[PDB]
Order: C-alpha cells, then structure tokens, then sequence
RNA sequence: AUCGAGAG
DNA sequence: ACTCTCGATG
C-alpha cells in the first residue's frame, strides 16, 4: 500500500499498530529484491 | 561481488513494524552527537568527535570504518544518537498521540469505559486493531468526567506543534502519561508489547542517519542535524545557566520546530524552514515521496545495466520475432557466458 | 516507407542533399580564490596532476587548447585546466573532453578576458551531418 | 603561440602571462590561428 | 518493366529537422553509478543506464518471468549484501568480516546473525524509516 | 557511424568467394547460386537469359535484403543437364549480345554529325 | 565537396589503376592525378574562385587524363568559391579513379531516358 | 443579462518587457533607498549593486521577483532565444 | 550559400550557369523560366537546381575578418 | 497574429478634461430621475459621470482619434443598447489595423476611406526606397 | 508499456546503421510508427532469464 | 514597451515613490552600453563584444540628488533607442558584425 | 537539487 | 497525476 498515493503516512501508521508484512505480495518483493511468488516463482523446484 | 560472509544466507519472509524505543536506540547506537561541528575542525581535514564521525562511517576512500574496516564500499552505516534536553513531538504522530489522550483520561491512565459499558463491549470486540481503535476513539472522545481518580477530562485540541487543554499540555506531561497506560490497555487500542508503545511515539532521543544517508559532494539532512544540534545546545545552555520564563519555552518550541521538520517539512504550519540558498530543504518524508521518490523512483522501477535506446524503423525483410540491432549497440551490451567443452572454441575465437 | 517513414535517394544525397553543418561551444574560464589562488591554462602531464582524464592529451599546445583545424573525436581532451589545492602530485585536473559521442573539426578558438579580468576560452568544434537513416525529415 | 585579433588583421605572438589585449587597437577579442599541421578531406 | 499504377510526382519543399540518430542512440553495459541510490546515473551524455519504470515491472508480472523481474532489480542495478541480527531484525550488525566478528551491540549476538540480498534503495529505505523512528524489523523465517 | 563503407558493395571481403555453389535439396537437379557483391544489374539479365534456354524449368533471382550487395540465384534443368552448362551457355549468350550491340552502335556512330 | 563533384578530364582513366591496386604507398603518378588550387582576393571587387583555377601537378605521362572540363561559354568553369578583398584559398587535390557507386561524383551521365512501347500495347500499365 | 465571458480577450491585458521591467525596478530601487535609508540613520556610499545584480539574476534565472522562491512567476518569465531558424 | 555544383537529382552540372542565368535576367531582361530554358535545363529538376537556389555568400562577403 | 500590437498606455487626464469640457456632467451632479436616458461614461473602469447626446461626442473623439490628437491606441467604445460609453487608454490591449469605411461618398455608397492613390503614393515610396504607414494612420 | 504486448521477447540480427529496424506486423501490439519513435532493448545475463523471455 | 518603459516609466519610478527624511532625487540619465572592465576603463559596449565575452549589455542610471550619482546597470534591450544597433545602417552593422 | 524547452 | 533529449541557474 505504501507502493502507492499516500507512501509515508501508511508507513508511519503501520509503525505505530507494529503490523506483520507477509512478503508474499509483489511489490513487497521487488522492494526486498527477491523472486516474487508470480508465474514462475508460484511454487519450488527441488531434487528427487 | 563482494566478498565472503560465514553467516548463512536467507530470505526476508517477515516484516514486522514498530517504533524505536529510545531505549533500544542509544543501545544499538556507536557515537554520541556533542558537537554540531561536521567534519573540518580548526583546519583540519579530520572528523570531530560529534556529528559525522569515523564510527558511523569513514568518508575518505580509506580502508578503515570503525574497527570493522572494510572499506566503504562494503561496510553499510552504522547509527549513532543524540539525546535531547526536553522530549518533543513526532510530527506524523501528532494525530495519533492527540487521539490517544481522548481515549485515556489525564494523570490516571485508564481507559474511560470498561466491560461494564454495553457499547464499549462491542467496540472491544473487534479483533482488528485499527478497527478497534476507530471504534473506542468515537465512543470515548466524548466522555468528560472519570479504577478512580475522578478528574474532568480537558477538551484538547492541535495548535503548531503543541497541544492545549479545556476545563497548554508540555510533551514531559504527556510523556508522563502514556508512561502510565500499563499493557492491558494497549491491546485495547492497536499497539504492541515489545515492539510499539505511546511511550515511543514521544521523541526522547532520535537516531542520527550515517553518511551514507547524507554524502557530501555537505548534504541537507547534515545541516538540519546541525540545526537540531544547535537547538538542542542553546537550550541546554538557557536551561543550566540563567533560565527566564518567556525565553527558554521559545528555545523548546524551537527544538520541537527543528526536530519536527527535519522529518516532515511539509506541514499545516507555513514555516516551511528555508535553507541558506532559500531552498525549501529536502526533508526525509519527501525523499520517499512519489514519483521521484525513494520507493516508487528507485525499487518499484530503477535504471538499469544492459540496457539501449534507438528510434526504430520498418524492415519488409526481417521475421516477425527478429530485431535489428546497430553493431555498436552489439558491441556495448554484452553476455556472460561459462566456458564448457561445446563452446570453448567460439569463446576463444571470440575472445 | 510504411508507418510515416521515407525513403531518399543516396545518389542525391552524394551531392549535398539536405547536409548541414553543425557547430558547437566549449567555455571554460580561469577560477580566483581571495588569497590569489588562480586556476590556470596549460598541458599537464600525467605526474603533475591528480585524476587525469581517460583521453589523451596530444592534441593540446603549450597554452592547453587546440589548434583550430586539428580533427577532434571520442573522448579527446580540448581544453586544459588545472587547480591547485615539495609535495608529489601537486594539481587538480579540470580539463574538458569532447563530447563522448560526438566529434567533428576543432573550427575556431577564442581567448578572451572577462569583467572581472579572469582569462576564459570558447572552443568552438565543427562536424558536418549527412542524412542518414534514422534522420527526422 | 601565436594569436590572431578578431576585430583587425594582426598576427600577435605574445604566450602566457600575457593574455589581453591586441596590438595597436584596444580590443580584448582574441581568435587562435590555424595548425601547421594540415589535414586532409575526403572530397565526398 | 513499367508500372502499373502512375505515381504522384512533383517538387515539394521538405524540412530536415533536428532529429538525428546518431544524437538518440544509447547503449549501456555496466557503468557509472550514483551515489546516494547506488544504481545507474540518469542522461546519456553521462553515459547511464535506462529507468526500467513501474510500467515495465508490470509488463514483466502479467508474463509471469519473475527471475526477469528479479535480475532487473538486482544483477542489472543496485545489488547488495547486508547482514540482520537473529533478534531485533535490524541492521544493527557490526560485521568485522576477515575476523568472521559479527558483533551487534544492543542484544549481544555474536552467534545468531543473518546475510541477506537486497537493493542498495531498499537497504537506504530501511535505514532513512530508521532514522526516522520507525523499526522494519527483517525475519528470515514464517 | 554504423554505416558500412561503400566499397563493400562490390569489393569482395576476407575469403569471400565470388560464387558459392549450393545444392538444392528442395527439388532434384537443382541449384542455389549466391552471388556476392552483385545487385539487380547482373541478377535480372542472367535470369532473363536463362529462360531463353528451353532446357530450363526454374530460373528465378532475389536479393534477401538491400543492405547487403549479394543474391540468390536458384536454376532447375532437365535431366542430364549440368545447370552450370545453363549458367555459362547464358552468360557467353549475353556476352555476344553485348559485342554484337556495341559493334552494331560503333558503326551507328560512324554515320553521325555534330 | 563541391571540389569532388568537378568534372574531370576521364578519357584515357582505362590506362589509369585504382589507388587500391596500386603497390605504391598511398597514392602515386600510375593511379593518382594531383592538382593545386591557389587563389586570393586581390580586387576591392569579389574574386571568384572557378575550376579553371585548378592546375595540374603530377605527371600525367601522355595520359588526358585531369583536366576540369569547362563547357562554359566564358571558358571559366564550375564556380568554386568566392574571395573578398583579403581572403585566401590554397588547396591541393588528389584525384583517384573511382566507381559511381561508390559516390554520385563518379557519375558519368546524369540522367537517362528510357521508354517502350509508347501505346501501351503491352499493357504493363493500367491508366 | 447573462454572465460575464471570463476567457473574453478584451478584458485581458498582456504585460511586457516594460511592465515587468517597471515592476522589478521598482522593487529593487525601493530596496535600494531603503538599504540608503539605513546607512543615512547610521551616520556617497550608495550600492549600486542592488539594481544591478537584481536585474541580471531575474533577466538569467527567469525567475521574476529576486531571490525570494515564493514568486508564482517561477515559470521562465525569461527565456533563452530560440536561434536555431529564422523564422523560430 | 552558393549554387551547388551539380543537380541533386540526375547529376547533371549547375555550378557553371549561375552567373550566366544572372546575365540572362539582367542584362537581356528575359524571365526566369526562358532564362533556365536557354542554359539547357530542360528537366525541372535542374530548373528547380536554380530556380530555386538563393546565394547567400553574397551576404557573408560583406564581413571584414 | 502578425499585426496585434500592444497597447503602450497613454495619460487618461486630458480625455477626462476633454470629456468634462465638453458638455459631461460631473458624477457628483447626477440625478437619475430627471436623466434616466443619459449615457455614463467610464473611462479606465472610472465612472466620471454621465453625458447626454452621446454621438456628437462619439463622433466627435472618433475625429481626433483618426487625427491623431487623441492617441490612435486609445479605445474608444460606445455600446448603444447599454447606454454606456467606455474609453480605455490601459496598457496591455492587444488591438490590430483596420481598414476605415465611411459613407462620405456622394457620387456612390459606402466605400473605404482609403484609395488607389493612396496605394499609388505607398508603393512610390516604396520603389524610392515619404508617405508611410503613419501617413495612412493620421 | 500499457499491456504485456508492449515488452516482447526478439530474436537479434545484427545489422548497420543505427536504427532499431523491426517487422511490419509488430507495429500494432507496440502501438508505434517511425515518425521518430524510440524504443528500449534489455538484455538477459543468465541462462533461465534468457529461457524465460524464449518461453514465455 | 521597453522604450516606454525608459523614457517615461523610469523616471515616474525614481520621482514619484522616493524620498528621505532630506535627500531629493531629481532627473534619470540612461547612458549608452558601456563596460567598466578590470582594466579600470570604462568603454562602449557591442552587442558582438557582449556576447562573445559573456558580457551583459546595459547602461548606467544617474540620478541628480538634492538636499550626479551612480545607482546601476539597466540591461538594454536590442534595437532600442538606447543600443548603438538603432541608429545603425546596414553597413554599419556589417561592420558591428551584427546581422542585418 | 530545482527550473525552462523539446521528443514520441 | 509514460519514457526520453537537452539546456539554464544555484
Ligand atoms: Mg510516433
Ligand atoms: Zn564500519
Ligand atoms: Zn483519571
Ligand atoms: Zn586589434
Ligand atoms: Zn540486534
Ligand atoms: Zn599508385
Ligand atoms: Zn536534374
């Protein structure tokens, strides 16, 4: 939400309430520089 | 890159905002801020032992930064702290803190309706803590008389950078106050244990931004430093020498003044507080601020390597999902590419 | 030609069709400091001066500017500067490179006081453009 | 070097430390003259 | 051979304007950088890189390459490596590498510490929310 | 700037050979031919004159793109027909064509005045 | 450029080589043709500059070969340039045989008419 | 009678180089006997450079009004001169 | 500037005929287009060569340095 | 456009003391009652009074104007329907050059003031180079 | 970029002059002449990157 | 518009809004562009001269006080009654190396 | 940093 | 409340 109009004051408010980001949002993501859980990053490639 | 870390790496799963305890923040802090003077003292190209120092940061392109060495380039910033002489107010809590002192009358502490209530009952219900505090805030607001302590709550309302009271409010009162809200009531009304608490929303102590927040090509958040600093010692100096009545409250409101907008400068209050060239000065609360701001000019979207830009032309010749692209423009961008035993031959040739 | 583009004649343009001359202007100016600390036009040497620019110097004279006739491209070195601030090393450099992308003829060269009585050059370089493609008519 | 006036035919030749003006005229205009060294153009 | 249709044919008085490629085209691999952000420096006289915009990101999502996504905001502009204390989640670090010293002063970790790879914008975000009385705390685990 | 020099258009490169020989493996008995540094000059009139020859199906030349100064020349014969037989009969055809003209406007010329 | 664009004299350009072919350094006498053009204000009126001006150097050894040609009336030539009462003009030309399609300055005929059938009786015309 | 046409060109005046130049003038020259006014009460050193720099930095910046950047007139009042055709 | 060399179009040679193209206006007072028609230019191309040109170094000869 | 000029700006006291001089009662004189169809006149958004009669006086400062002995910039504007006669002498108009039509003709009707000869004497000394534009304006 | 059509993945063919040619029939989705118009390529450094564009 | 500014604004400006309690000010002089160099001579000004040296092409005010003196440089407008270019014939200012 | 002009 | 390109002035 703060990606977007009113950037500041949504961060100061979520300062106060100490809320929990989830980071699986995409612009969370693409602040944090990670693989967004879009498309092909929706799930996890492993070894069997 | 750069180089190699014994810590494991992993990825940012979590987010969990919260205020800085002025506690916790000359804990993590490395350097005290006694003297405003930046980094040239008596013609020297050194760094005083107050703002700027070699602690948070060298600036030099040397190879030491506060025993950690690693250069510049690697080493990030490392926070100090300065303490100032009477607590003031964080300008983007203003609204917030003035709310809080309507639900929770003076002196006491305590919220003015409990379970006994039939409507606060309801409003208590509500899980959601911005919710609930919506609700309570509108139910409580309105209550003037008073657990005891049996006081007539004070009509309060916002004037500059102070508040004022009904039957003027000092930031040392209302500090004095939320000190005493307890914990059970700040589940009542959104806030955290550990992690944010009306008692931190008042600035005891603020944070001080390393140079690599503010470089020097001297950077603006320096100067209003400077200005915090130099208010924060005039008050000081009025305070332990001669201390009238009418002349130290101004030097306070000044402090208030300096520290309020070196966050925010864009405010109700016409003082914008102009720089030396009449620039407005950039405060951090513009500096993320869209479109050129921080978030949305710099992660959302950012310039980037690899990159060209040419204007374009038809070719009745090329397929469909071709593109023609000038030899220079081939020459600049390039691709990394491993040598194995297939190509090692063309990255020769190539090579 | 689809999509508002042309097509032109490349013998026509062999005779001079729609080509133009281009000219461009370098200031630089000398600097003064209260305690007459002044700035000052020369070919430093890659000793002499801290920094140095990626370009090459060969083109300069004695005075630290160009010869006006002398060809000019990449990143040259048209005007020499340097500001002082026994030690090794002892200059700044402040010289002023053609522009990276562009290059062309040194055309005409002046050297002129200013109000103040501070030594400042204009170096003016010429380059002739022929329609190519990508050009806008 | 040499230096050449703007405003009158001269052919000056005072170096550095020198500078402004022009010889027998009061102007502080001064142009470069030409290389020596000449070049050549593809006559295209 | 003749064509078949006849041609409009005739002097027509046509402007050259100002436009040139050789004044347009750029191209970037890997250049100078600023200061503050870290990332590529804006104009092409300065020899920088082009904004991969909001718009792009976009463009990049509804395809679904998130690895593009991802080496555009990293490999491609500002990458950086930080270091999160196990407790507080902030960058509080001091980490003396070489000495493998990963000291945090505030909490007393010296066993529990993290290594993360963010944006340089996002690491200055965090410190300038920091300065700015505001914690955004960094967990590595749900 | 990105301009290739102008000699390229019929100055052979760096082991660039005039003709390259290709056989066809589209249709049996046939044959691409790339001319390089040539345009529409050489291409229409060698096909042009290989149509004449009787013993020839296809005949057909094209310049894949206009920067470049080359083209594709594809020639399809009857069995027992080498088309190199059917290039070469073309171009020595041309050739006497060419000598016969210039005799035929020398002589033309020789009755001229002013 | 306009220096490019002069007629020269091409008769015998056969028994001339291309400067590309040639074993000398740069240019020589068995592929080049060099010719000066040195002229100067000297009237208060303007001195023009024409192709007649242009003088022949190296040896041409038999070859007609260089000469600007001048099918002006006055017998003066391309105009060149023109010179104010002090203004100066020294030059020097080398000339090298060269292909039309390379550069329109080679070119040897301007513009050729070319027309058949004058009924459309073939019909490759649609009117 | 109906309302009064507001983007009426009539009732609109455009003011050039003199009115701003008179304006500007004005401004500088008040400064000027004022800054006068002060070396007169502190007591022929006049500082002619009041109208001199005021007049060159809002003819170079654009910016109408000196250095003050609350002027509305922030955009370009002065401008540099197209020469790049006659007729542009 | 000064009448181009040669026809942009075909390539045939102007760069002789401007002072006589002046000569025929002035001194036998014809117009512009007998004027073209007597110097060969038959194509308006070549026509348009110098119908159209404008010598400006005229202009420029009138500066000292 | 290419003939929109801007109006300089004249001084608007001799028009007042002409108005005044000229048969137009002061404001401070004025009796609605007993004049209802009396034209005011404004002169730079100034209301100086009223004036009866108003076309001898508009046709009478017309006649200087075209002149020259009132300043041709000034604009003079006599709205009938309205009753009000505004004269601005503001710097800032953006006015243009018009052709003049009065029917002062007797042997025809209404024709331009301007004639042949007058384009005659123009063009005269245009292939001189005595009588310019000023000549035509005053 | 005003839908995912506006950044499409191409084949690279190297050519001279300097001047972004592209097919006819791309025009539309780029919603683009040649009256000047500019445009941007970016480059994939790595080997599932470059997949990505090629397959999707 | 500049030409009225100069030969009548100007002066409505100094007289009509300036007086101190005494020190008068009377009539204003526009000279002709001039340049007080480092040199310590004052000369006239071209137009060519002011851009080629990056100089600013204006005149000095001067005002007659009672109970003459220096106020500053009014930048002038090319073409003005107050530039050298007005007066100025064709010739001239071929020779100003100004275009016609 | 801001301002001004221009490109689709 | 889209990318560019320059120019000015602190
Ligand atoms: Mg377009
Ligand atoms: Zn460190
Ligand atoms: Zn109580
Ligand atoms: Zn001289
Ligand atoms: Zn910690
Ligand atoms: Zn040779
Ligand atoms: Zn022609």
């Amino acid at each position: 939400r703060c990606s977007f109009e009113e950037t500041v004051e949504i961060l100061f408010e979520a300062g106060a309430s100490a809320e929990l980001d989830d980071c699986r949002g995409v612009s969370e993501n693409v602040i944090l520089g990670q693989m967004a859980p879009i498309g092909t990053g929706a799930f996890d490639v492993m070894i069997d | 890159g750069q180089q190699y870390s014994s810590a494991p790496l992993r990825t940012v799963k979590e987010v969990q905002f919260g205020l800085f305890s002025p506690e916790e923040v000359r804990a993590i802090s490395v350097a005290k801020i006694r003297f405003p003077e930046t980094m040239d003292e008596t013609q020297t190209r050194a760094k005083i032992g107050g703002l700027n120092d070699p602690r948070l940061g060298s600036i030099d392109r040397n190879l030491k930064c506060q025993t950690c060495q690693e250069g510049m380039n690697e080493c990030p910033g490392h926070f100090g702290h300065i303490d100032l002489a009477k607590p003031v107010f964080h300008v983007g809590f203003i609204a917030k803190i003035k709310k809080v002192c309507e639900c929770v009358c003076m002196h006491c502490g305590k919220l003015l309706l409990d379970e006994h209530n039939e409507l606060m009952r309801q409003a208590l219900a509500i899980k959601d803590s911005k919710k609930r505090f919506a609700a309570i805030w509108t139910l409580c607001k309105t209550k003037m008389v008073c657990g005891g302590c049996g006081n007539t709550q004070p009509t309060i309302r916002k004037d500059g950078l102070k508040l004022v009271g009904s039957w003027v409010l000092s930031t040392e009162e209302i500090l004095n106050i939320f000190k005493h809200i307890s914990v059970k009531d700040f589940t009542s009304l959104g806030f955290n244990e550990v992690f944010s608490r009306p008692e931190w929303m008042i600035l005891t102590c603020l944070p001080v931004p390393p140079p690599p927040v503010r470089p020097s090509i001297e950077d603006d958040l320096t100067f209003k430093l400077a200005d915090i600093l130099k208010a924060n010692i005039s008050l000081e100096t009025l305070e332990h020498n001669g201390a009238p009545h009418h002349a130290i409250e101004e030097a306070e409101s000044l402090l208030q003044f300096h520290v309020a907008t070196y966050m925010d400068n864009d405010i109700a209050g016409q003082p914008q507080a102009l720089q030396k060239s009449g620039r407005p000065v950039k405060s951090i609360r513009a500096r993320l601020k869209g479109k050129e701001g921080r978030i949305r000019g710099n992660l959302m979207g950012k310039r980037v390597d690899f990159s060209a830009r040419t204007v374009i032309s038809g070719d009745p010749n090329l397929e469909l999902d071709q593109v023609g692209v000038p030899k220079s423009i081939a020459k600049t961008l390039t691709y990394p590419e491993v040598v194995t035993p297939y190509n090692i031959d063309r990255l020769t040739q190539l090579v | 030609n689809q999509e508002d583009s042309m097509i032109m004649n490349q013998s026509s343009i062999d005779r001079g069709l729609f080509r133009s001359l281009f000219f461009r202007s370098y200031m630089d100016q000398e600097k003064k400091y209260g305690m007459s600390i002044t700035e000052t036009f020369e070919k430093p040497q890659r000793t002499n001066t801290l920094r140095m620019k990626h370009g090459t110097y060969d083109k300069l004279d004695d005075d630290g500017l160009i010869a006006p006739g002398v060809r000019v491209s990449g990143e040259d070195v048209i005007i020499g500067k340097t500001t002082p601030i026994t030690a090794y090393h002892s200059k700044r450099d402040a010289s002023t490179p053609l522009r990276s992308t562009e290059n062309g003829i040194v055309d005409q060269v002046l050297v002129t006081t200013n109000q103040d009585g501070l030594k400042f050059v204009k170096v003016r370089v010429r380059t002739t453009k022929i329609p190519q493609i990508g050009d806008k008519f | 070097l040499k230096y050449i006036c703007a405003e009158c035919s001269s052919k000056l030749s005072l170096s550095r430390t020198d500078a402004v003006r022009c010889k027998d005229c009061g102007h502080r205009i001064l142009l470069k003259a030409r290389t020596k060294r000449l070049v050549q153009f593809e006559a295209r | 051979k003749k064509l078949m249709a006849q041609i409009f044919f005739g002097p027509t008085y046509y402007q050259r304007l100002r436009h040139m490629v050789d004044d347009k085209i750029h191209a970037r691999a890997r250049g100078p950088m600023q200061v503050l952000t870290r990332q590529p420096v804006e104009g092409r006289s300065r020899d920088g890189g082009l904004r991969f915009g909001e718009m792009e990101r976009d463009c990049m999502i509804a395809h679904g390459a998130a690895s593009f996504l991802k080496e555009r905001l990293m490999e491609a502009s500002d990458a950086f490596r930080v270091h999160i204390c196990g407790i507080c989640g902030l960058m509080t670090v001091i980490a003396k590498l070489n000495h493998n010293q990963f000291e945090c002063k505030g909490c007393d970790n010296k066993i529990d510490i993290y290594q993360i790879h963010i944006p340089y914008a996002a690491k200055l975000l965090f410190q300038e929310l920091m300065a700015m009385n505001i914690t955004p705390r960094l967990y590595t685990d749900r | 700037m990105n301009a290739p020099d102008r000699f390229e258009l019929f100055l052979l490169g760096e082991g660039e050979s005039k003709l390259k020989i290709d056989p066809d493996t589209k249709a049996p008995n046939a044959v691409v031919i790339t001319f390089e540094k040539e345009d529409h000059t050489l291409g229409n009139l060698i096909r042009a004159e290989l149509l004449n020859d009787r013993k020839v199906l296809f005949a057909a030349y094209k310049v894949e793109h206009p920067f470049f100064a080359r083209f594709k020349l594809r020639i399809q014969t009857t069995e027992g027909y080498d088309p190199k037989d059917a290039l070469k009969n073309a171009c020595n055809s041309i050739i006497n064509k060419l000598g016969a003209l210039k005799t035929n406007f020398e002589t033309e010329w020789n009755l001229q005045t002013l | 450029h306009r220096l490019g664009l002069i007629p020269l004299q091409s008769m015998d350009i056969e028994q001339l080589e291309y400067s590309r072919d040639c074993f000398c350094e740069d240019h020589c006498d068995k592929c080049s043709v060099v010719l000066t053009l040195q002229a100067f204000g000297e009237s208060e009126s303007t001195t023009n500059v024409y192709s007649k001006d242009l003088v022949i150097v190296s040896n041409l050894m038999g070859r007609n070969i260089g000469h600007p040609i001048i099918q002006d009336k006055e017998g003066n030539g391309v105009l060149i340039c023109k010179l104010r009462k002090g203004q100066e003009l020294k030059l020097t030309c080398v000339a090298k045989k060269g292909i039309a399609k390379e550069h329109a300055k080679w070119g040897p005929a301007a513009a050729i008419e070319f027309e058949y059938d004058p009924w459309n009786k073939l019909k490759h015309t649609d009117y | 009678k109906d309302q009064d046409d507001r983007d009426h060109f009539g009732k609109k005046r455009l003011d050039l180089a003199g009115p701003l130049l008179a304006q500007l003038f004005k401004t500088l020259f008040k400064k000027l006997t004022k800054d006068i006014f002060r070396y007169m009460q502190r007591t022929l050193a006049i500082n002619a450079k009041t109208i001199t720099s005021g007049l060159k930095y809002a003819l170079a910046t654009g910016n109408w009004g000196e250095q003050k950047k609350a002027m509305s007139s922030r955009a370009g009042v002065s401008q540099v001169l197209n020469r790049y055709t006659y007729s542009s | 500037m000064i009448v181009p060399v040669r026809c942009f179009s075909c390539g045939k040679v102007v760069g002789d005929k401007w002072e006589s193209y002046l000569n025929l206006l002035q001194e036998d007072e014809l117009d512009e287009g007998t004027a073209l028609s007597r110097l060969g230019l038959k194509r308006y191309c070549c026509r348009r060569m110098i119908l159209t040109h404008v010598d400006l170094i005229e202009k420029f000869l009138r500066y000292n340095p | 456009s290419l003939m929109s000029c801007i109006s300089v700006g004249t001084d608007p006291m001799p028009i007042i003391t002409f108005l005044s001089e000229w048969g137009m009662e002061p404001l401070e004189d004025y009796v609605p009652h007993q004049s209802p169809d009396a034209t005011r006149v404004f002169v730079n958004g100034v209301w100086h009074g009223v004036h009866r009669n108003p076309a001898r006086l508009m046709e009478t400062l017309r006649t200087l104007r075209r002149k020259g002995d009132i300043n041709p910039e000034v604009s003079m504007i006599r709205d009938i329907r309205e009753k009000e006669l505004k004269i601005f002498t503001d710097a800032g108009r953006v006015y243009r050059p018009l052709f003049i039509v009065e029917d002062d003709e007797s042997l025809g009707h209404k024709e331009l003031k301007v004639r042949k000869g007058h384009i005659a004497k123009l063009m005269a000394t245009e292939y001189q180079d005595e009588y310019t534009w000023s000549s035509l304006l005053n | 970029s005003l839908h995912k059509m506006s950044m499409m993945a191409h084949r690279v063919k190297v050519i001279p002059y300097s001047t972004f040619r592209l097919n006819l029939s791309v025009t539309s989705p780029y919603n683009a002449d040649f009256d000047g118009d500019e445009m941007n390529l970016h480059v994939p450094q790595s080997e599932e990157t470059r997949a990505e564009l090629s397959q999707l | 518009s500049f030409n009225q500014f100069v030969d009548y604004t100007l002066q409505d400006i100094i007289c009509e809004d300036s007086t101190l309690i005494e020190i008068s000010f009377g009539k204003i002089y526009v000279t002709k562009p001039m340049v007080n160099e480092s040199d310590g001579v004052t000369h006239a000004l071209y137009p060519q001269e002011a851009r080629l040296r990056n100089l600013t092409y204006s005149s000095g005010l001067f005002v007659d006080v009672k109970k003459k003196v220096f106020i500053g440089r009014l930048p002038i407008m090319l073409r003005s009654k107050n530039c050298y270019l007005s007066e100025a014939t064709e010739s001239d200012l071929y020779k100003l190396k100004e275009c016609p």
